RNA sequence: UAUGCGCAUAACGCCACAGAG
């Protein structure tokens, strides 16, 4: 939730120690993704009104 | 039949060892950890009972320096016992006094 | 400070004649049958939840 | 269970070494949790408890009959004054020390004597187990009952709320090998 | 704000993604039995019909088990308490013909 | 609750 | 039913004052008063023979023997 | 030296809030030297503070001038000499916030100074030309002794 | 700051208050909380005695039914010197000289066959219908007879009611006393109760005078407040503030709550130790401290059979 | 019949030794268990474990 | 009541609480220097529960930061009426905002908010940073340091 | 409530009968108690309650 | 199936009351 992502940006150090898959190979390949939400963005500055 | 146990850290400093006395509750607990508690070179002292079903309490000391936390708690209880001997003197000499100052003091 | 209708009672296509004071884009309603019998049953759905 | 519908269990049975001790030198028999009065409201046990520590205090015998006090005239003033008559609290508190510190208590502990009634519900009359035993004629399930040594239900919501858990070996267990595992014999064809 | 604390904007969209990611039901969780459970446990604590009067120029709905038992288990044509509620249009003309 | 008869 | 042996709170002996308190009630003392001269001076011993019931009297009109 | 901020203050007001705990008063001081002003949160159980005294309030990170050594490990054992043997009442904390106002100018001269000695806060507001050396989550010493004028 | 012994030594005394038979109140200056609840608590729970354990019936027709007059019985205080006996091994069901003692009881009630008169009291109707202590029997088993002189070994209260009976009802039964502590059971704790507190040191922050000196002498215990008529006005003095009871009634007076203030004297405990009669307190106490530095000396002992 | 325990862990619950004794698990002898269960044999049923 | 300033503690009172709380830590029971040094030691209740925290969180990994409030409002604190000070806002210093840097308690009390059971507390953050079996431990030991 | 039934046990055969061993009159009753001369057959004990949180084993209706 | 020592004994439902949470 909105509200509970500062106590998410402290304690990140204690976080990022229970997931070691920033760096792994099959995970952290945001490309597909990455480029549909900018796919989606690009479409809702050409179209303001839905 | 053994009713000490020493149980050292995992660490193999010997300078945080847990004392478990079986058959004790909280009077020899709590004397001796005001007794243990008067060292200078004690970092920690308390104690705990374990559970009302069991009957031993677990007593913990830390030390500072190299000396082992079993020094603490032979000095503990030696201190101990020589308190408990002085009101043992002060209290028999203070009835002793009591008891003659009243059988005199009606005839 | 908006000023709402409130009727005991339904009748969904009798209210689409008043299109010109009531913003029936943002009708309600409890039955769920009357809902799903005029605004299609993904309304409908959203009615019950 | 006290006269006011404060039902409870045993717990304990606390030394009397480790029991709170007053400055009259006296403990208690019976510990009372104060979180038993603010959902439920009996401020009567707090009035039994002023009025019968005065009653034994005094050697008295005091009326507790309902509707005899109003607000001008307070059962709590009354029974004040009588605990004030005899050197106590004009509240109900003593001076209580530690059991287990020896230090003295910081607050202010509210002691009495209030009348308890032991119900007949004793848990001799409550546990069972049963590991195996007798099973019922028609379909080989254990019995119901303790006096027969017989077995408990794993009724339909307990099957519901461990079917939630995702556990589906323990209702195996529970429901299959606990209660009747047969071998049957079909014709595969 | 001081004493920045050495996080920056791209690790800390990726711990909350990955967050996202950890954060998806696995496959085999029951959620029907949890639904039914989240529906029925609350239901415990609702009394019944409680009968606010509320004056005379507001309404009154079914509260509780019987309206819960109204959406689930029968399935109704015919609720105890029909209603519909439309906001009307912020144009004067609106107002003098509602 | 009496003076103590043995001085300090 | 009897008296108490001992005190319930603390382990004072009351079981032989039950006598020596009906024979000082009989003899006109008020029951504070009957109390205080039996040294009962915490109340928790106090109760213990204000509040004694004495059952085995009348439990013993139905004494079986009646010989 | 290892003196974070030293100076004279002068005891305005007593509670002002009006929240009265138990053992602690909350001393609302003003400066004398800077543009500085208190709020401290003092034990007046052991240390009791009046209306219009006039401490000398010293923070540092270390007690030692010989090298700020910066144990934060508390030896009872150890009678060399500290800072604390010329003041009478020394706390222990922890800066838990600092902040200020800035619209693309650092510092603007102001910055509070959030301190809490285990639960006994304060702040330390003023010109930030003399905050430097607090940061958050710096372990700090208070140092205040009430001057007899 | 260490241990200091000389310090402990010299600021530590021992005030005797009132010592008669089964009570004594003492003083404890300079000692702490600690060690003073240790010594309470073995008082309590840990100074052993001698009480029942085992009662044999042979037959009992009395309306005080069996497993009750036997608890009933062990709770009887046996004037016995506990110091003189051992603790019975586990597992002997039979008890020798070094460990137990035995009491028979055998009361039978028959009507009194001459002198009734037709009266009503059961004390000219009835022969031995109250079943006393003094009816216990002391059986020395081995040579505890020439051991224990006669009437050392017997009950501490002779007229504790322990049964009552009606013409034609008998109780015949055997007693085997043990030792043990109070801990165990609270048969065997030695004290009615022991237990302190702390002297109160109440003092006055404000002269009081007049009328106000007669409700500071009427807000606390009969007799810490001596109100006197000096110059014929009256002033208030605390006057042995050991006799207040800490009602803290003065906190309810508005205008005098602020003129006194009721504290307690740091590590000064008024001690009360009640036997109930089988050794004397101040013996009690004597043994309670012994208790403790024998813990301590079993301690020691494990700590160099260890090394 | 519940009653409570703090002096246990929030994950323990206490059993009797009413229940103790009574409540059996069939465990397979393996080589790296046999001591255990061999103790546990010759303890017997009414002694614990 | 132990979290609310204003409760002080001596060093053997500090170290009986801390023990009775972690009932049978394995390994060294780190402590915390005291909240005041003169004129004597005394550390205050928020530091026996930060110790006990900092004992129990896992020897690998770094305490939680946590920022909350209380469900013990700031107005129930208030005796007087309160003079309003200009430069100085009441609640940036107040009993309402719990604030936690690593494993301390700096601020606020404990109440149902925080190991209740109620979200975005002090156990809630163990659970979600930690295991469950961390917030298992601290609701156990937070019991027994209560209960002392 | 295990109180004290009857007066005549060897005289009554039933299934059940439970007995509280030594009853105590109430030192705080209502007058309909001596009315109806319930000391007859009292159902309960005195007992010097102390209301504190001390033990950990009391909460919760516990005691 | 249970108890006792392969052997001997005992092998349940339906209503209605009362109660516990
Ligand atoms: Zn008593």
């Amino acid at each position: 939730q909105p509200k509970q992502f500062p106590f998410l940006a402290s304690n990140y150090e204690v976080i990022m120690k229970s997931q070691h898959l920033h760096e792994v190979l099959s995970r952290a390949d945001p490309k597909k993704a990455l480029h549909h939400f900018r796919a989606i963005k690009k479409w809702q500055s050409k179209h303001p009104n839905t | 039949k053994t009713a000490l146990e020493m149980v050292q850290a995992a660490g193999t400093d010997r300078h945080c060892v847990t004392f478990v006395l079986h058959e004790e509750d909280h009077t020899l607990g709590n004397s001796l950890r005001y007794m243990i508690m008067k060292n200078p070179e004690v970092e920690f002292c308390g104690y705990t009972t374990t559970h009302p079903s069991e009957s031993k309490i677990n007593l913990r000391i830390q030390t500072r320096g190299t000396l082992p936390a079993v020094e603490p708690f032979q000095r503990g209880l030696n201190e101990l016992m020589n308190v408990c001997q002085h009101v043992l003197d002060k209290f028999e000499a203070s009835i002793k006094d009591y008891k003659d100052q009243k059988a005199s003091r009606n005839e | 400070k908006e000023l709402v209708l409130n009727t005991e009672g339904i009748n969904l296509p009798e209210l689409f004649k008043y299109a010109e004071v009531l913003d029936l884009r943002r009708l309600y309603s409890n039955d769920i049958h009357a809902i799903a019998n005029t605004y299609g049953i993904e309304a409908a759905l959203r009615v019950i939840e | 269970a006290s006269r006011h519908g404060q039902k409870g269990i045993l717990s304990r049975l606390w030394p009397a070494e480790d029991m709170p001790f007053t400055e009259s030198g006296m403990v208690p028999d019976i510990l009372f949790n104060p979180h038993g009065f603010p959902s439920r409201m009996t401020i009567g046990m707090l009035i039994e408890s002023m009025a019968g520590k005065s009653a034994a205090l005094h050697g008295l015998c005091h009326d507790a009959t309902p509707f005899i006090f109003s607000e001008e005239n307070s059962a709590l003033e009354y029974f004040g004054e009588m605990l004030k008559a005899a050197g106590y609290n004009f509240y109900g508190t003593e001076r209580l020390y530690s059991g287990i510190s020896g230090l003295e208590l910081e607050a202010d502990i509210f002691i009495g004597v209030v009348y308890y009634q032991r119900l007949r519900h004793m848990v001799s009359d409550k546990f069972q187990v049963r590991t195996t035993g007798a099973r019922d004629r028609v379909t080989n399930q254990p019995i119901g009952g303790r006096n027969v040594q017989g077995g408990i239900r794993f009724g339909e919501m307990e099957r519901d709320a461990l079917l939630a858990h995702g556990t589906s070996f323990l209702l195996h267990d529970r429901l299959f090998n606990c209660s009747d595992r047969s071998v049957a014999h079909v014709c595969v064809k | 704000s001081y004493e920045k604390s050495e996080l920056s904007l791209d690790r800390l969209r990726t711990l909350l993604q990955l967050k996202w990611q950890r954060s998806l039901c696995e496959p085999g969780e029951a959620v029907g039995l949890l639904a039914a459970q989240s529906i029925g446990e609350p239901s415990t604590q609702m009394t019944l019909n409680t009968f606010h009067f509320a004056g005379r120029g507001e309404m009154n709905v079914t509260l509780g088990i019987p309206r819960l038992r109204e959406i689930l288990m029968v399935a109704s044509a015919n609720i105890k308490t029909p209603m519909m509620s439309v906001p009307v249009l912020n144009t004067k003309k609106a107002l003098k013909r509602v | 609750g009496n003076p103590p008869v043995t001085g300090p | 039913m009897i008296i108490p042996v001992r005190c319930f709170t603390c382990g004072k002996i009351v079981g032989n004052k039950w006598e020596a308190y009906l024979g000082l009630l009989q003899a006109e003392y008020t029951e504070g008063d009957a109390l205080d001269a039996l040294g009962l001076k915490r109340y928790c011993c106090r109760r213990m023979l204000l509040a004694h019931v004495d059952l085995i009297e009348k439990l013993l009109n139905y004494a079986p023997l009646e010989k | 030296a290892g003196i974070l901020f030293e100076d004279i203050f002068d005891v305005k007001d007593i509670d002002p809030e009006g929240k009265k705990f138990d053992r602690v008063s909350r001393l609302h001081c003003e400066s004398e030297s800077f543009k500085m002003d208190l709020i401290l949160d003092v034990n007046i159980q052991i240390y009791p503070v009046d209306l219009g005294d006039k401490f000398r309030l010293v923070i540092a990170s270390t007690l030692y001038e010989d090298g700020t050594l910066d144990d934060g490990e508390y030896n009872p054992t150890d009678d060399r000499p500290s800072r604390a043997d010329q003041f009478e009442y020394v706390m222990y904390g922890k800066v838990y916030r600092i902040e200020g106002d800035e619209t693309s100018t650092e510092a603007a001269t102001r910055l509070s100074a959030y301190v809490s000695y285990g639960g006994l806060l304060m702040r330390l507001q003023g010109d930030a030309n003399n905050l430097h050396g607090f940061e958050v989550d710096s372990r700090v010493y208070l140092l205040m002794k009430k001057l007899a004028f | 700051d260490a241990w200091d012994q000389d310090r402990f030594e010299k600021n530590f005394r021992v005030d005797v208050v009132h010592m008669d038979e089964n009570s004594l109140e003492f003083d404890m200056v300079g000692i702490d909380a600690a060690i003073a609840n240790a010594f309470r608590r073995i008082l309590l729970a840990e100074v052993p005695t001698m009480a029942v354990e085992k009662v044999l019936v042979y037959n009992n027709t009395s309306i005080v039914q069996d497993e009750i007059l036997a608890h009933r019985l062990g709770l009887i205080p046996i004037h016995a010197d506990p110091r003189l006996f051992e603790y019975r091994n586990q597992g002997d069901e039979e008890g020798t000289e070094i460990d137990t003692l035995q009491f028979r009881l055998q009361v039978r009630c028959t009507r009194n066959p001459h002198a009734a008169k037709d009266s009503s009291d059961p004390n000219e109707l009835y022969v031995n219908h109250k079943v006393y202590t003094r009816h216990m029997t002391w059986i020395p088993l081995g040579n505890q007879a020439d051991l224990f002189p006669e009437g050392t070994i017997r009950p501490v209260h002779d007229d504790i009611l322990i049964a009552q009976l009606r013409p034609g009802q008998e109780i015949d039964l055997l007693m085997h006393c043990v030792k043990g502590i109070g801990k165990d059971h609270a048969k065997f704790s030695p004290v009615a109760t022991a237990s302190y507190r702390l002297l109160p040191d109440i003092t006055l922050l404000e002269p009081v005078e007049g009328e106000a000196a007669e409700e500071l002498s009427r807000c606390f215990s009969p007799g810490v407040i001596e109100v006197q008529e000096v110059q014929g006005k009256k002033v208030a003095r605390v006057a042995n503030p050991r006799l207040d009871t800490f009602s803290r009634e003065i906190f309810r007076n508005e205008k005098l709550k602020k003129v006194v203030r009721l504290a307690r004297v740091r590590d000064h405990y008024i001690f009360s130790v009640e036997s109930t009669g089988v050794l004397p307190p101040d013996v009690l106490v004597s043994e309670a401290i012994k208790v403790l530095m024998g813990k301590c000396r079993r301690f020691l002992d494990e700590l160099d059979a260890v090394q | 019949v519940i009653c409570p325990d703090m002096y246990i862990n929030t994950n323990e619950i206490g059993i009797p030794m009413v229940f103790a004794t009574k409540l059996t698990y069939p465990q397979p002898v393996t080589p790296w268990n046999v001591q255990e269960l061999r103790q546990a044999v010759i303890n017997g049923p009414n002694v614990h474990p | 009541s132990m979290t609310t300033r204003g409760c002080f503690f001596t060093r053997e009172h500090y170290m009986e609480l801390v023990y009775r709380g972690l009932t049978d830590k394995v390994g060294r029971v780190k402590l915390l220097s005291p909240s005041i040094l003169k004129p004597f030691p005394l550390w205050t209740g928020k530091q026996v529960v930060s110790t006990l925290l900092i004992n129990i969180i896992p020897e690998d990994h770094i305490p939680l930061n946590l920022s909350g409030k209380a469900k013990i409002t700031g107005k129930a604190w208030v005796k007087e009426t309160p003079r309003s000070v200009p430069g100085f806002n009441p609640d940036s210093m107040c009993e309402s905002q719990v604030i936690i840097r690593e494993g301390e308690l700096l601020c606020g009390v404990l109440d149902k908010a925080h190991y209740g059971s109620s979200a975005y507390g002090l156990v809630h953050c163990c659970y979600e940073i930690y295991g469950g079996e961390t917030s298992g431990k601290v609701l156990t030991c937070l019991a027994r340091l209560f209960t002392a | 409530t295990m109180g004290f039934p009857l007066l005549t046990y060897q005289d009554r055969s039933d299934n059940k009968l439970y007995r509280l061993q030594t009853p105590q009159s109430p030192l705080v009753r209502p007058s309909m108690y001596d009315y109806y001369d319930m000391d007859n057959y009292p159902i309960g004990t005195n007992a010097i309650v102390a209301v504190i949180s001390y033990t950990g084993y009391d909460m919760e209706d516990a005691m």
